[PDB]
RNA sequence: UGAACACUUUAAACGUUGGGUAAUAUUCGGAGGAUCGGUCAAAUGAGAAUAUUCCGGAUGGAAAGCCGAAGGCGAAAGCACCAACAUCAGAGUCACUAAAGCUUCAACGCGUAAGUUUGGGUAGCGAACCGGAUUAGAGACCCGGGUAGUCCAAACCGUCAACACAUUAUAGUAAUCUAUAACGCCUGGUGAUACG
């Protein structure tokens, strides 16, 4: 049971909608990338910038 | 008797308070009280002169006693404590209550 | 220890918003000695040049002359360099050649000079003295007088420095010899709030832990 | 996130009600798939000044603390569980850190 | 201290090498105050 | 605009009584600086780094085991703001 | 690090509680009441 | 004197009557708390919190 | 250089929702029987129906009184009740990117406060309208009540010692020390108002 809210806790759904689309942020920026963890490549740029505009 | 006091200063004028230990008020008394106007209501002496007063009208009353809650930053009010204390009433007591 | 002190210089003589060459033998030599790393209040060995009947001539070596009054100085702080004050006939004979023990309140004045001086603040003495005794608490007795009595113990006058003792650590004759002089023991002092805790030498140290 | 709630309650109620209130928070947080972390009162303390200008409650006034975790759509529902109830009178809630560093 | 951090220990062991390597200095100089505290009282 | 910037900060420091002059590096800065150092306008130029913000370990300008006197922009590009 | 977070929130879960004996825990709260004359601590 | 813990966000009454709150109801300024300015205004707003709070 | 990520650190940055307040004038009953208001000084009035006040109650919204400062955040105007939502921003560390950089002709937005259209009602603030005063007339300064507006929500206006009077940016050690890149503006004074 109290794994159970320890895996409830470090959920996704608790978190700040800020907090919570800065972390499907970095799942856009492992969808995105040409590499392994390229955060700077302008890919990258326009893909945050297109997401954050929606 | 038992009564409380509230003075007040203001440059135009002073005011010193005869009321009842309830805080009814039976009176107060200016340096306008004793008809001072203007500057002479700023003078010293007008606030003694309702101070000599107000000792007066709290014998009359039949307090000898009157707690004092003095008010205001005014200089004209300190003259009128001290006037009292001279002039003898005896305050139920001698305190300071502005807010 | 030479080697790995010159090393030390070079390596935090790196990361600097210049290049800084040739300025490496500055800081060996600086290393030495040259002057000591924290300075307010730090008290030092001067050298006395002449005595006037009121200002007295002391070496600085760090902003040129010292200027003292003399009716401060006494030969407790002619330092001498075997431990013992020296043999003089009289007690303030201070000789010009010896070594003092002069305190630097300031390096620069608005006058050209600096403070340096060994005021013989006595409240000063037990400051460091009793700063030091709680220092020196973890590593013998002190006078005091009391004065009056108030809620939680009685009103001790040590040393120029009026404290107050709890009840706790307090004897019971002390209620009852109110007003003859004493010796006591320091525990500690709250410098932030100046409040100053003491206790009777016959009552004994038991525990107080160090809440902090 | 945490939240604290350093509520007030009436003060000298016979508790029959008052733990249901908090049973009725309790059952609001219950909700939104978030628990208390811990109920701490200070079991009561005289105010320091009088509130509801309307009826004239006074001071004596007694003091409950949540600690929830919470996800931020459960707020509406607590500002009307908080707002409601004429048996209390303040309630700050305070965002606290992941470190579960309450008060 | 700081030789014992170049050649290779953290700061606290260091610190306390340097208690135990330079007391016997300190329990001198708090004797030598000690007597200079009986000498001005 | 690397010779006008050169150019210029001479101009400063000769009427700002500065004797060091400091520039953004370039391949013309560092040509026409061998230039002037070899007619003599000039005593000698280093290539410096501000110290301060390198970090944990960048490359670091060590003049004695580096070659005197660096001939291209790209060994003077590798390292961070100089 | 993410592991020690887990480790220390799995282990600090007793006093974390648990939503069936919301009203137990209450009865076991209100029963000693909390000091507020000087300062509370963490927790 | 500027131990972090317990007095960096803690509303209660203890730390702020002994080195934040003047007597008449007030609080006492920067000038005199001698402690680091941007945490002296965090604390000072959580005093000021604690002077909407039902306490002080 | 410019920009996005992971940490460290930032508060009067920004809009919305709920709650509060020293304090405010009006009012419901009671104490108390002639002063208050106010100014260098004088003058309509509150008041013989009860004034300043004082008790305790209601009202309703302004503004955030101390903190708090040659302090911060801002592109600027500006921004000073909290709590929460909320969207940023800015700085440092550590990594990506290899000119996407600079300027803004044109266009376009922001834009303190007044002013107008719409809806109401309103603690305090303070143009008219009447009343009195230094003086010969007084229309002002000052005493005296006080309407639109200041308050809210939506729109229009966009101009100003809106100043670092210090264009913006880069490069040097917070510039008015000054090389450059794009700019904007001036060309003796009085004469910029009238047309379009």
């Amino acid at each position: 049971s109290k794994p159970d809210l320890v895996e409830k806790l470090l959920s996704s759904d608790v978190l700040g909608k800020g907090e919570r689309r800065r972390y499907e942020r970095q799942a856009l920026i492992r969808e995105f990338q040409r590499h392994p963890a390229d955060t700077g490549s302008p890919q990258v740029m326009v893909a945050v910038w297109t997401h954050r505009v929606r | 008797l038992e009564g409380i006091v509230h003075i007040q200063n203001t440059l135009n004028n002073i005011i010193l308070t005869l009321t009842d230990k309830q805080g009814l008020i039976k009176t107060y008394t200016s340096a306008g009280v004793v008809g001072y106007k203007g500057s002479r209501k700023s003078q010293p002496v007008a606030a003694e002169k309702a101070a000599e007063e107000l000792a007066r009208r709290a014998l009359k009353l039949g307090y000898s006693s009157v707690q004092v809650r003095l008010k205001g930053a005014g200089s004209n009010k300190q003259y009128a404590v001290t006037s009292l204390a001279a002039a003898g009433l005896t305050i139920t007591s001698l305190a300071d209550v502005t807010p | 220890s030479d080697l790995d002190d010159v090393l030390c210089r070079h390596t935090l003589r790196l990361p600097k918003p210049a290049s800084t060459g040739q300025e490496a033998a500055l800081r060996l030599l600086s290393r030495f000695n040259g002057a000591l790393p924290s300075l307010r209040g730090q008290t030092i060995l001067a050298k006395v040049l002449s005595v006037d009947s009121e200002r007295v001539t002391v070496d600085t070596g760090y902003n040129g002359v010292a200027e003292v009054p003399r009716a401060d100085v006494s030969i407790a702080h002619v330092h001498t360099a075997d431990g013992a004050a020296p043999v003089r006939p009289t007690t303030s004979d201070v000789r010009p050649g010896d070594l003092l023990r002069l305190r630097v309140d300031a390096p620069y004045t608005p006058y050209g000079d600096m403070q340096l001086t060994a005021v013989r603040e006595e409240s000063e003495f037990k400051r460091r003295l009793a700063w030091g005794e709680l220092r020196r608490a973890m590593e013998q007795p002190v006078s005091g007088r009391v004065l009056n009595d108030c809620v939680g113990g009685f009103a001790v006058g040590v040393a120029g420095f009026v404290a107050f003792l709890p009840s706790a650590m307090a004897a019971r004759d002390t209620t009852q010899r109110v007003g003859s002089l004493q010796s006591f023991r320091i525990v500690a002092m709250d410098e932030a709030r100046r409040r100053i805790t003491l206790r009777d030498a016959g009552v004994a140290a038991a525990g107080f832990r160090r809440v902090g | 996130p945490l939240y604290e709630l350093l509520m007030l309650a009436k003060p000298s109620l016979p508790r029959a009600e008052m733990v249901a209130l908090i049973k009725g928070l309790g059952d609001l947080v219950y909700r939104n798939g978030g628990f208390v972390t811990s109920l701490k009162s200070f079991g009561d303390q005289h105010l320091a000044y009088d509130l509801r200008r309307p009826f004239e409650k006074y001071d004596r006034a007694h003091i409950w603390q949540m600690d929830f975790v919470s996800s931020v759509d459960a707020i509406k529902p607590l500002d009307h569980g908080l707002h409601v109830n004429n048996t209390v009178l303040r309630w700050v809630l305070v965002k606290r850190p992941m470190s579960d560093k309450s008060a | 201290q700081l030789q014992l951090m170049q050649a290779g220990a953290a700061r606290e062991q260091a610190f306390t090498q340097a208690e135990q390597e330079l007391a016997g200095r300190l329990q001198a100089l708090r004797s030598r105050l000690l007597g200079s505290a009986a000498t001005a009282l | 605009n690397n010779s006008c910037t050169f150019f210029g900060s001479i101009k400063r420091d000769v009427v700002n009584g500065v004797p060091f002059c400091l520039l953004r590096p370039s391949r013309l800065a560092l040509d026409m600086a061998k230039v002037v150092r070899n007619l003599g306008i000039v005593d000698g130029f280093e290539v410096v780094q501000r110290r301060s913000r390198l970090g944990a370990h960048d490359f670091v300008w060590l003049p004695e085991q580096q070659p005197q006197e660096p001939e291209h922009l790209y060994d003077t590009s590798l390292f961070r703001q100089r | 690090a993410r592991a020690a977070r887990y480790q220390r929130l799995l282990e600090a879960s007793r006093n974390w509680i648990r939503q069936e004996d919301l009203e137990a825990a209450i009865n076991r709260a209100l029963d000693n009441p909390e000091p507020f004359g000087f300062v509370t601590s963490l927790k | 004197v500027a131990e972090v813990l317990e007095k960096a966000d803690y509303k209660n009454v203890a730390f702020l009557t002994r080195w934040f709150l003047s007597p008449a109801g007030r609080l006492l300024p920067r000038r005199q708390t001698r402690l680091p300015v941007a945490v002296h205004k965090h604390v000072s707003r959580q005093v000021r919190l604690a002077r909407h709070m039902g306490l002080i």
